[PDB]
Protein backbone atom coordinates (compact mmCIF):
# COMPACT_ATOMS: atom_id res chain seq x y z
CA UNK A 1 0.00 0.00 0.00
CA UNK A 2 2.78 2.67 1.16
CA UNK A 3 4.85 3.91 -1.84
CA UNK A 4 8.15 5.70 -0.93
CA UNK A 5 11.10 7.76 -2.61
CA UNK A 6 13.79 9.00 -0.66
CA UNK A 7 16.55 11.41 -1.79
CA UNK A 8 19.59 12.92 -0.45
CA UNK A 9 20.43 16.22 -1.91
CA UNK A 10 24.15 16.91 -2.49
CA UNK A 11 25.03 15.14 1.04
CA UNK A 12 22.98 18.16 2.85
CA UNK A 13 19.38 17.05 3.47
CA UNK A 14 17.30 13.91 3.18
CA UNK A 15 14.08 13.94 1.94
CA UNK A 16 11.56 10.77 2.16
CA UNK A 17 8.23 10.92 1.04
CA UNK A 18 5.21 8.96 0.93
CA UNK A 19 1.85 8.06 -0.54
CA UNK A 20 -0.73 6.22 0.43
CA UNK A 21 -4.44 6.64 -0.39
CA UNK A 22 -5.77 4.83 2.59
CA UNK A 23 -4.33 6.71 4.81
CA UNK A 24 -5.27 9.93 2.89
CA UNK A 25 -7.48 13.04 4.34
CA UNK A 26 -4.90 11.95 7.47
CA UNK A 27 -1.28 13.06 8.87
CA UNK A 28 0.79 10.32 9.38
CA UNK A 29 3.88 10.72 11.22
CA UNK A 30 7.46 9.91 10.51
CA UNK A 31 10.14 8.74 12.91
CA UNK A 32 13.90 8.26 12.32
CA UNK A 33 16.92 7.30 13.54
CA UNK A 34 21.32 6.68 12.26
CA UNK A 35 22.08 3.98 14.29
CA UNK A 36 20.04 0.71 15.63
CA UNK A 37 20.61 0.97 19.32
CA UNK A 38 19.27 4.66 19.55
CA UNK A 39 16.24 6.01 19.91
CA UNK A 40 13.60 7.00 17.01
CA UNK A 41 13.13 11.00 16.87
CA UNK A 42 10.32 12.72 15.26
CA UNK A 43 9.99 14.91 11.95
CA UNK A 44 10.38 18.31 12.80
CA UNK A 45 9.71 19.22 8.83
CA UNK A 46 7.26 18.15 7.51
CA UNK A 47 6.20 18.05 3.23
CA UNK A 48 2.61 18.55 2.36
CA UNK A 49 0.32 17.65 -0.12
CA UNK A 50 -3.60 18.17 -0.69
CA UNK A 51 -3.57 19.54 3.03
CA UNK A 52 -1.96 16.59 4.58
CA UNK A 53 1.61 14.94 5.21
CA UNK A 54 3.32 13.84 2.55
CA UNK A 55 7.27 14.06 3.19
CA UNK A 56 9.62 14.61 5.71
CA UNK A 57 13.42 16.27 5.16
CA UNK A 58 16.10 15.83 7.75
CA UNK A 59 19.30 17.94 7.76
CA UNK A 60 21.42 15.38 7.41
CA UNK A 61 24.79 17.38 7.68
CA UNK A 62 27.30 15.42 5.31
CA UNK A 63 27.27 12.22 7.25
CA UNK A 64 27.27 8.45 5.72
CA UNK A 65 25.37 6.39 7.47
CA UNK A 66 21.77 4.05 7.44
CA UNK A 67 18.81 5.89 8.00
CA UNK A 68 16.22 3.63 9.65
CA UNK A 69 13.03 4.96 9.34
CA UNK A 70 9.54 4.26 10.14
CA UNK A 71 5.85 5.92 9.16
CA UNK A 72 2.70 5.59 11.54
CA UNK A 73 -0.80 6.01 12.30
CA UNK A 74 -0.30 7.89 15.28
CA UNK A 75 1.61 4.62 17.03
CA UNK A 76 0.67 2.10 14.87
CA UNK A 77 3.78 1.67 12.31
CA UNK A 78 2.53 1.47 8.34
CA UNK A 79 5.47 1.15 6.87
CA UNK A 80 8.95 0.53 7.89
CA UNK A 81 12.73 0.50 6.24
CA UNK A 82 16.56 1.38 6.67
CA UNK A 83 18.65 2.70 3.76
CA UNK A 84 21.96 3.48 3.39
CA UNK A 85 21.15 7.12 2.53
CA UNK A 86 24.19 7.81 -0.47
CA UNK A 87 22.36 5.29 -2.27
CA UNK A 88 19.89 8.10 -3.07
CA UNK A 89 22.48 11.19 -3.51
CA UNK A 90 21.31 13.45 -5.82
CA UNK A 91 24.59 15.86 -6.17
CA UNK A 92 24.15 19.26 -7.02
CA UNK A 93 23.99 21.17 -10.55
CA UNK A 94 27.65 22.31 -11.73
CA UNK A 95 28.33 25.80 -10.65
CA UNK A 96 30.52 28.45 -12.53
CA UNK A 97 31.06 26.30 -15.35
CA UNK A 98 33.71 28.57 -17.97
CA UNK A 99 35.24 27.44 -21.10
CA UNK A 100 38.55 28.21 -22.69
CA UNK A 101 38.78 27.49 -26.38
CA UNK A 102 42.14 26.96 -27.88
CA UNK A 103 41.81 26.27 -31.84
CA UNK A 104 40.17 23.33 -32.45
CA UNK A 105 40.05 22.67 -28.35
CA UNK A 106 37.80 23.22 -25.59
CA UNK A 107 38.45 23.41 -21.77
CA UNK A 108 35.34 22.90 -19.79
CA UNK A 109 36.06 24.04 -15.83
CA UNK A 110 33.66 24.10 -12.67
CA UNK A 111 33.30 24.44 -9.03
CA UNK A 112 34.48 21.07 -7.46
CA UNK A 113 31.94 19.48 -5.13
CA UNK A 114 33.46 18.72 -1.38
CA UNK A 115 32.88 14.82 -1.67
CA UNK A 116 35.01 12.63 -4.00
CA UNK A 117 33.74 9.50 -6.34
CA UNK A 118 32.04 11.67 -8.83
CA UNK A 119 31.97 11.88 -12.10
CA UNK A 120 31.64 15.63 -13.73
CA UNK A 121 30.08 14.78 -17.83
CA UNK A 122 30.13 17.32 -20.44
CA UNK A 123 27.57 17.04 -23.30
CA UNK A 124 27.92 18.58 -26.68
CA UNK A 125 26.74 19.35 -30.59
CA UNK A 126 26.68 20.73 -33.71
CA UNK A 127 23.59 20.85 -35.89
CA UNK A 128 25.76 17.79 -37.87
CA UNK A 129 24.85 15.82 -35.07
CA UNK A 130 21.99 13.98 -34.24
CA UNK A 131 22.63 12.74 -30.53
CA UNK A 132 24.62 14.62 -28.01
CA UNK A 133 28.75 13.07 -27.41
CA UNK A 134 30.05 13.08 -23.90
CA UNK A 135 33.51 13.53 -22.35
CA UNK A 136 33.34 12.70 -18.53
CA UNK A 137 36.24 13.19 -15.86
CA UNK A 138 36.94 12.98 -11.63
CA UNK A 139 37.22 16.57 -11.70
CA UNK A 140 35.26 19.35 -13.41
CA UNK A 141 37.93 20.10 -16.07
CA UNK A 142 37.14 18.40 -18.81
CA UNK A 143 39.14 18.61 -22.21
CA UNK A 144 37.34 17.92 -25.71
CA UNK A 145 40.22 18.43 -28.48
CA UNK A 146 39.24 17.45 -32.37
CA UNK A 147 36.27 20.21 -32.50
CA UNK A 148 35.64 22.88 -35.22
CA UNK A 149 36.16 26.43 -34.45
CA UNK A 150 33.92 27.56 -37.55
CA UNK A 151 30.99 25.17 -35.96
CA UNK A 152 28.38 26.29 -33.52
CA UNK A 153 28.25 23.66 -30.26
CA UNK A 154 25.80 23.26 -27.74
CA UNK A 155 27.19 22.33 -24.29
CA UNK A 156 25.98 21.42 -20.78
CA UNK A 157 27.34 19.91 -17.21
CA UNK A 158 26.57 17.25 -14.89
CA UNK A 159 27.73 15.54 -11.50
CA UNK A 160 27.38 11.45 -11.51
CA UNK A 161 28.18 9.61 -8.10
CA UNK A 162 30.35 6.48 -9.02
CA UNK A 163 28.25 3.00 -9.12
CA UNK A 164 31.42 1.58 -7.73
CA UNK A 165 31.34 3.79 -4.52
CA UNK A 166 27.89 4.52 -4.61
CA UNK A 167 25.32 2.29 -6.16
CA UNK A 168 23.24 2.27 -8.72
CA UNK A 169 20.49 4.09 -7.43
CA UNK A 170 21.50 7.67 -7.53
CA UNK A 171 20.53 10.25 -9.58
CA UNK A 172 22.59 12.52 -11.51
CA UNK A 173 22.29 16.09 -10.67
CA UNK A 174 20.13 18.65 -13.22
CA UNK A 175 22.68 19.94 -15.94
CA UNK A 176 23.45 23.67 -16.06
CA UNK A 177 22.21 25.93 -18.33
CA UNK A 178 23.04 25.30 -22.12
CA UNK A 179 25.66 27.28 -23.89
CA UNK A 180 26.21 27.72 -27.71
CA UNK A 181 29.77 28.80 -28.78
CA UNK A 182 31.06 29.54 -32.09
CA UNK A 183 34.76 30.36 -33.17
CA UNK A 184 35.19 31.03 -29.18
CA UNK A 185 32.49 33.56 -28.73
CA UNK A 186 29.25 32.80 -26.63
CA UNK A 187 25.76 32.83 -29.26
CA UNK A 188 22.30 32.78 -28.52
CA UNK A 189 20.19 29.78 -31.03
CA UNK A 190 22.40 27.27 -32.50
CA UNK B 1 68.33 -16.46 -20.64
CA UNK B 2 65.27 -18.55 -21.27
CA UNK B 3 63.52 -15.57 -20.72
CA UNK B 4 59.76 -15.09 -21.82
CA UNK B 5 56.58 -12.94 -22.30
CA UNK B 6 53.02 -13.39 -21.02
CA UNK B 7 49.34 -11.98 -21.82
CA UNK B 8 45.84 -12.82 -20.10
CA UNK B 9 42.60 -12.00 -21.80
CA UNK B 10 39.65 -12.19 -19.41
CA UNK B 11 36.28 -13.70 -20.47
CA UNK B 12 37.87 -14.72 -23.92
CA UNK B 13 35.44 -17.06 -24.25
CA UNK B 14 32.14 -16.57 -22.05
CA UNK B 15 33.15 -16.61 -18.61
CA UNK B 16 36.44 -18.21 -18.92
CA UNK B 17 39.66 -16.16 -19.12
CA UNK B 18 43.26 -17.64 -21.20
CA UNK B 19 46.94 -17.36 -20.51
CA UNK B 20 49.22 -17.20 -22.87
CA UNK B 21 53.17 -17.67 -23.02
CA UNK B 22 56.29 -17.34 -25.50
CA UNK B 23 60.21 -16.99 -25.20
CA UNK B 24 61.21 -13.43 -26.28
CA UNK B 25 64.03 -15.43 -28.65
CA UNK B 26 62.01 -17.15 -31.51
CA UNK B 27 65.00 -19.66 -32.58
CA UNK B 28 64.98 -22.08 -29.00
CA UNK B 29 64.61 -25.83 -28.47
CA UNK B 30 61.25 -26.15 -27.30
CA UNK B 31 60.85 -30.24 -27.79
CA UNK B 32 62.09 -30.64 -23.93
CA UNK B 33 60.09 -27.44 -22.67
CA UNK B 34 57.05 -27.10 -21.11
CA UNK B 35 55.57 -24.47 -19.00
CA UNK B 36 53.70 -24.42 -15.15
CA UNK B 37 51.39 -21.95 -13.69
CA UNK B 38 51.40 -22.20 -9.48
CA UNK B 39 49.75 -19.79 -7.37
CA UNK B 40 46.02 -17.30 -7.50
CA UNK B 41 43.97 -20.34 -8.41
CA UNK B 42 40.53 -21.63 -7.52
CA UNK B 43 40.57 -24.63 -6.24
CA UNK B 44 44.37 -26.25 -7.41
CA UNK B 45 47.86 -25.46 -6.85
CA UNK B 46 49.51 -25.56 -10.66
CA UNK B 47 47.94 -25.92 -14.10
CA UNK B 48 49.68 -26.97 -16.99
CA UNK B 49 49.77 -25.25 -20.53
CA UNK B 50 49.04 -26.81 -23.87
CA UNK B 51 52.30 -27.10 -26.06
CA UNK B 52 50.69 -25.68 -29.20
CA UNK B 53 52.96 -24.55 -32.28
CA UNK B 54 55.10 -22.30 -30.87
CA UNK B 55 53.07 -20.68 -28.05
CA UNK B 56 51.99 -22.35 -24.23
CA UNK B 57 48.06 -21.84 -24.03
CA UNK B 58 45.94 -22.17 -21.17
CA UNK B 59 42.34 -21.48 -20.99
CA UNK B 60 40.04 -22.06 -17.69
CA UNK B 61 37.69 -20.16 -15.00
CA UNK B 62 40.22 -21.34 -12.38
CA UNK B 63 42.13 -17.96 -12.31
CA UNK B 64 41.58 -16.07 -9.04
CA UNK B 65 42.59 -12.44 -10.39
CA UNK B 66 44.01 -11.72 -7.01
CA UNK B 67 47.96 -11.51 -6.16
CA UNK B 68 50.24 -13.12 -8.17
CA UNK B 69 51.18 -16.24 -9.80
CA UNK B 70 54.58 -18.14 -10.22
CA UNK B 71 54.56 -19.54 -14.07
CA UNK B 72 57.80 -21.58 -14.59
CA UNK B 73 59.45 -22.70 -17.58
CA UNK B 74 60.12 -26.91 -16.84
CA UNK B 75 62.55 -29.18 -18.16
CA UNK B 76 60.96 -32.23 -16.50
CA UNK B 77 60.41 -31.47 -12.28
CA UNK B 78 63.35 -28.85 -12.88
CA UNK B 79 62.53 -25.31 -12.70
CA UNK B 80 65.18 -23.45 -16.16
CA UNK B 81 63.78 -19.74 -14.95
CA UNK B 82 60.83 -18.72 -12.98
CA UNK B 83 58.84 -15.19 -13.29
CA UNK B 84 56.04 -14.49 -10.33
CA UNK B 85 52.92 -11.87 -12.07
CA UNK B 86 49.38 -10.99 -11.61
CA UNK B 87 47.36 -11.70 -14.22
CA UNK B 88 45.49 -8.70 -13.75
CA UNK B 89 48.37 -6.48 -14.72
CA UNK B 90 49.12 -8.16 -18.26
CA UNK B 91 46.12 -8.32 -19.30
CA UNK B 92 45.33 -7.84 -23.32
CA UNK B 93 42.07 -6.84 -24.61
CA UNK B 94 40.52 -8.02 -27.54
CA UNK B 95 41.22 -6.01 -31.19
CA UNK B 96 38.50 -3.74 -32.03
CA UNK B 97 36.44 -4.20 -35.38
CA UNK B 98 34.05 -2.37 -37.33
CA UNK B 99 36.05 0.44 -38.46
CA UNK B 100 34.27 2.77 -40.63
CA UNK B 101 34.83 6.44 -41.96
CA UNK B 102 32.20 8.63 -43.11
CA UNK B 103 32.44 11.79 -45.12
CA UNK B 104 29.86 14.43 -44.12
CA UNK B 105 28.61 17.02 -46.64
CA UNK B 106 27.81 19.68 -45.32
CA UNK B 107 30.47 19.47 -41.87
CA UNK B 108 33.31 18.93 -43.87
CA UNK B 109 34.06 16.30 -42.10
CA UNK B 110 35.04 12.59 -41.43
CA UNK B 111 33.13 10.33 -38.50
CA UNK B 112 35.23 7.68 -37.68
CA UNK B 113 33.32 4.96 -35.54
CA UNK B 114 34.81 1.46 -34.63
CA UNK B 115 33.24 -1.41 -31.89
CA UNK B 116 34.64 -3.88 -29.06
CA UNK B 117 33.65 -6.64 -27.39
CA UNK B 118 34.95 -5.42 -23.89
CA UNK B 119 31.62 -3.05 -23.75
CA UNK B 120 29.62 -6.59 -22.95
CA UNK B 121 32.10 -7.68 -20.75
CA UNK B 122 32.01 -7.36 -16.21
CA UNK B 123 35.68 -7.09 -15.58
CA UNK B 124 37.77 -5.74 -18.11
CA UNK B 125 35.05 -3.26 -19.69
CA UNK B 126 36.71 0.22 -19.19
CA UNK B 127 39.76 0.73 -22.16
CA UNK B 128 41.70 3.48 -23.94
CA UNK B 129 41.57 3.58 -27.41
CA UNK B 130 44.11 4.40 -29.77
CA UNK B 131 43.41 5.19 -33.16
CA UNK B 132 46.24 5.46 -35.60
CA UNK B 133 46.19 7.26 -39.55
CA UNK B 134 48.36 8.19 -42.19
CA UNK B 135 48.58 9.27 -45.76
CA UNK B 136 49.30 5.77 -47.21
CA UNK B 137 52.21 7.20 -49.49
CA UNK B 138 54.14 8.28 -46.47
CA UNK B 139 56.65 6.06 -43.97
CA UNK B 140 56.19 6.24 -40.42
CA UNK B 141 54.49 9.92 -40.67
CA UNK B 142 50.94 8.30 -38.17
CA UNK B 143 49.34 10.41 -36.36
CA UNK B 144 47.79 9.01 -32.96
CA UNK B 145 44.62 10.15 -31.31
CA UNK B 146 43.95 8.35 -27.66
CA UNK B 147 39.70 8.57 -26.75
CA UNK B 148 37.81 6.57 -24.38
CA UNK B 149 34.96 6.65 -26.43
CA UNK B 150 34.14 4.72 -30.07
CA UNK B 151 33.95 7.71 -31.65
CA UNK B 152 36.11 10.04 -33.30
CA UNK B 153 35.75 13.14 -35.76
CA UNK B 154 38.52 13.70 -38.35
CA UNK B 155 38.25 17.93 -40.37
CA UNK B 156 38.83 18.20 -43.96
CA UNK B 157 40.61 21.51 -43.14
CA UNK B 158 43.33 19.34 -41.32
CA UNK B 159 44.02 17.02 -43.68
CA UNK B 160 45.76 16.33 -47.22
CA UNK B 161 43.35 17.04 -49.84
CA UNK B 162 42.79 14.52 -52.98
CA UNK B 163 44.92 11.90 -50.78
CA UNK B 164 44.36 8.56 -49.82
CA UNK B 165 44.26 7.88 -45.76
CA UNK B 166 44.73 4.85 -43.98
CA UNK B 167 43.38 5.02 -40.14
CA UNK B 168 43.18 1.79 -37.85
CA UNK B 169 42.92 1.10 -33.83
CA UNK B 170 44.12 -0.35 -30.80
CA UNK B 171 43.07 -0.59 -27.11
CA UNK B 172 44.72 -0.98 -23.82
CA UNK B 173 43.17 -1.80 -20.27
CA UNK B 174 42.48 1.06 -18.37
CA UNK B 175 40.95 1.67 -14.62
CA UNK B 176 41.95 -1.19 -11.75
CA UNK B 177 43.64 -3.27 -14.93
CA UNK B 178 47.39 -2.91 -16.19
CA UNK B 179 48.16 -4.76 -19.03
CA UNK B 180 49.41 -4.54 -23.18
CA UNK B 181 48.02 -3.10 -26.44
CA UNK B 182 45.71 -5.20 -28.14
CA UNK B 183 46.32 -6.26 -32.15
CA UNK B 184 45.35 -3.51 -34.46
CA UNK B 185 41.88 -3.72 -35.96
CA UNK B 186 41.71 -4.34 -40.07
CA UNK B 187 42.49 -1.22 -41.85
CA UNK B 188 39.99 1.37 -43.18
CA UNK B 189 40.93 3.66 -46.10
CA UNK B 190 39.18 7.07 -47.59
CA UNK B 191 39.82 9.09 -50.23
CA UNK B 192 39.89 13.10 -49.29
CA UNK B 193 37.78 15.62 -51.46
CA UNK B 194 39.81 17.99 -53.72
CA UNK B 195 40.40 21.89 -53.36
CA UNK B 196 37.01 22.67 -55.30
CA UNK C 1 39.53 -11.02 18.13
CA UNK C 2 42.06 -9.97 14.98
CA UNK C 3 42.61 -5.75 14.35
CA UNK C 4 42.72 -5.10 10.25
CA UNK C 5 44.37 -1.79 11.49
CA UNK C 6 47.66 -2.56 9.72
CA UNK C 7 46.07 -3.45 6.17
CA UNK C 8 46.91 -2.72 2.40
CA UNK C 9 43.48 -0.60 2.11
CA UNK C 10 44.94 0.55 -1.19
CA UNK C 11 45.39 -2.66 -2.58
CA UNK C 12 41.85 -4.27 -1.05
CA UNK C 13 39.93 -1.60 -2.78
CA UNK C 14 41.88 -2.28 -5.96
CA UNK C 15 41.01 -5.88 -5.79
CA UNK C 16 37.64 -4.54 -4.43
CA UNK C 17 37.00 -2.67 -7.72
CA UNK C 18 38.73 -5.51 -10.11
CA UNK C 19 36.61 -7.93 -9.62
CA UNK C 20 34.79 -8.65 -6.24
CA UNK C 21 32.19 -5.85 -7.14
CA UNK C 22 31.49 -7.79 -10.25
CA UNK C 23 30.87 -11.04 -8.30
CA UNK C 24 28.69 -9.72 -5.51
CA UNK C 25 26.76 -7.66 -8.46
CA UNK C 26 26.48 -11.55 -10.19
CA UNK C 27 25.47 -13.49 -7.10
CA UNK C 28 22.80 -10.43 -6.75
CA UNK C 29 21.48 -10.68 -10.27
CA UNK C 30 17.76 -10.94 -10.46
CA UNK C 31 17.10 -8.66 -7.65
CA UNK C 32 16.06 -5.54 -7.19
CA UNK C 33 18.86 -3.62 -5.33
CA UNK C 34 16.45 -0.22 -3.90
CA UNK C 35 14.20 -3.43 -2.04
CA UNK C 36 16.71 -4.65 0.67
CA UNK C 37 16.67 -2.99 4.11
CA UNK C 38 20.17 -2.07 5.39
CA UNK C 39 20.82 -2.69 9.11
CA UNK C 40 24.85 -3.34 9.08
CA UNK C 41 27.21 -0.23 9.41
CA UNK C 42 31.16 0.29 9.82
CA UNK C 43 33.22 3.27 10.35
CA UNK C 44 36.78 3.62 9.23
CA UNK C 45 38.40 0.73 7.20
CA UNK C 46 39.42 -1.16 9.31
CA UNK C 47 36.09 -1.76 11.30
CA UNK C 48 34.77 -2.35 7.34
CA UNK C 49 36.92 -5.23 6.77
CA UNK C 50 35.72 -6.64 10.41
CA UNK C 51 32.41 -6.64 9.64
CA UNK C 52 33.32 -8.09 6.01
CA UNK C 53 34.95 -11.15 7.75
CA UNK C 54 31.90 -11.89 9.40
CA UNK C 55 29.64 -11.72 7.39
CA UNK C 56 31.15 -13.71 4.18
CA UNK C 57 32.80 -16.66 7.04
CA UNK C 58 30.90 -16.53 10.05
CA UNK C 59 27.82 -19.13 9.32
CA UNK C 60 24.49 -17.33 10.00
CA UNK C 61 21.27 -18.50 10.56
CA UNK C 62 19.25 -18.09 7.06
CA UNK C 63 22.63 -18.26 5.15
CA UNK C 64 24.70 -21.76 6.40
CA UNK C 65 28.11 -20.23 4.11
CA UNK C 66 28.93 -17.97 1.11
CA UNK C 67 32.80 -19.56 1.20
CA UNK C 68 32.40 -21.39 -1.75
CA UNK C 69 31.52 -18.30 -3.54
CA UNK C 70 33.60 -17.10 -5.82
CA UNK C 71 33.57 -13.00 -3.99
CA UNK C 72 34.28 -14.77 -0.47
CA UNK C 73 37.50 -17.23 -1.86
CA UNK C 74 38.38 -13.77 -3.50
CA UNK C 75 38.17 -11.66 -0.28
CA UNK C 76 39.84 -14.61 1.86
CA UNK C 77 42.39 -14.32 -0.88
CA UNK C 78 42.61 -10.34 -0.52
CA UNK C 79 42.95 -10.20 3.44
CA UNK C 80 45.84 -13.29 3.95
CA UNK C 81 48.22 -11.25 0.89
CA UNK C 82 47.53 -7.63 2.46
CA UNK C 83 46.79 -8.29 6.37
CA UNK C 84 49.78 -8.65 8.21
CA UNK C 85 49.10 -11.93 10.73
CA UNK C 86 45.31 -12.48 9.48
CA UNK C 87 44.40 -16.20 10.44
CA UNK C 88 41.75 -17.94 7.96
CA UNK C 89 15.03 -19.49 4.18
CA UNK C 90 17.70 -18.63 1.75
CA UNK C 91 18.32 -15.01 3.15
CA UNK C 92 21.74 -15.29 1.47
CA UNK C 93 20.42 -12.56 -0.87
CA UNK C 94 19.60 -10.29 1.74
CA UNK C 95 22.46 -10.56 3.82
CA UNK C 96 24.94 -10.45 0.85
CA UNK C 97 23.41 -7.04 0.27
CA UNK C 98 24.50 -6.03 3.59
CA UNK C 99 28.39 -7.03 2.45
CA UNK C 100 27.90 -4.90 -0.90
CA UNK C 101 26.95 -1.64 1.44
CA UNK C 102 30.08 -2.64 3.79
CA UNK C 103 32.42 -2.80 1.07
CA UNK C 104 31.07 0.45 -0.61
CA UNK C 105 31.59 2.44 2.96
CA UNK C 106 35.02 0.75 2.92
CA UNK C 107 35.60 3.12 -0.36
CA UNK C 108 34.00 5.90 1.39
CA UNK C 109 36.11 7.01 4.68
CA UNK C 110 36.70 10.55 3.95
CA UNK C 111 32.66 10.76 4.80
CA UNK C 112 31.72 11.77 8.06
CA UNK C 113 28.86 10.00 10.66
CA UNK C 114 27.16 10.50 13.78
C1 LIG D 1 -2.94 17.71 9.05
O1 LIG D 1 -2.09 18.81 9.33
C2 LIG D 1 -2.50 20.03 8.69
C3 LIG D 1 -1.47 21.07 9.04
O2 LIG D 1 -1.42 21.30 10.44
C4 LIG D 1 -3.92 20.43 9.11
O3 LIG D 1 -4.35 21.49 8.26
C5 LIG D 1 -4.90 19.27 8.98
O4 LIG D 1 -6.13 19.60 9.62
C6 LIG D 1 -4.34 17.99 9.60
N1 LIG D 1 -5.17 16.85 9.25
C7 LIG D 1 -5.85 16.10 10.14
C8 LIG D 1 -6.17 14.71 9.70
O5 LIG D 1 -6.20 16.54 11.23
C1 LIG E 1 43.00 21.43 -16.03
O1 LIG E 1 43.96 20.41 -15.75
C2 LIG E 1 45.18 20.53 -16.50
C3 LIG E 1 46.06 19.36 -16.08
O2 LIG E 1 45.54 18.64 -14.97
C4 LIG E 1 45.84 21.90 -16.27
O3 LIG E 1 46.80 22.11 -17.31
C5 LIG E 1 44.82 23.03 -16.29
O4 LIG E 1 45.43 24.23 -15.80
C6 LIG E 1 43.60 22.70 -15.43
N1 LIG E 1 42.65 23.80 -15.43
C7 LIG E 1 42.19 24.39 -14.32
C8 LIG E 1 41.40 25.66 -14.53
O5 LIG E 1 42.41 23.95 -13.20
Amino acid sequence: GVQIQIIYFNLETVQVTWQASKYSRTNLTFHYRFNGDEAYDQCTNYLLQEGHTSGCLLDAEQRDDILYFSIRNGTHPVFTASRWMVYYLKPSSPKHVRFSWHQDAVTVTCSDLSYGDLLYEVQYRSPFDTEWQSKQENTCNVTIEGLDAEKCYSFWVRVKAMEDVYGPDTYPSDWSEVTCWQRGEIRDAC
Amino acid sequence: DYSFSCYSQLEVNGSQHSLTCAFEDPDVNITNLEFEICGALVEVKCLNFRKLQEIYFIETKKFLLIGKSNICVKVGEKSLTCKKIDLTTIVKPEAPFDLSVVYREGANDFVVTFNTSHLQKKYVKVLMHDVAYRQEKDENKWTHVNLSSTKLTLLQRKLQPAAMYEIKVRSIPDHYFKGFWSEWSPSYYFRTPEIN
Amino acid sequence: MYDFTNCDFEKIKAAYLSTISKDLITYMSGTKSTEFNNTVSCSNRPHCLTEIQSLTFNPTAGCASLAKEMFAMKTKAALAIWCPGYSETNKCLEQVSQLQGLWRRFNRPLLKQQ
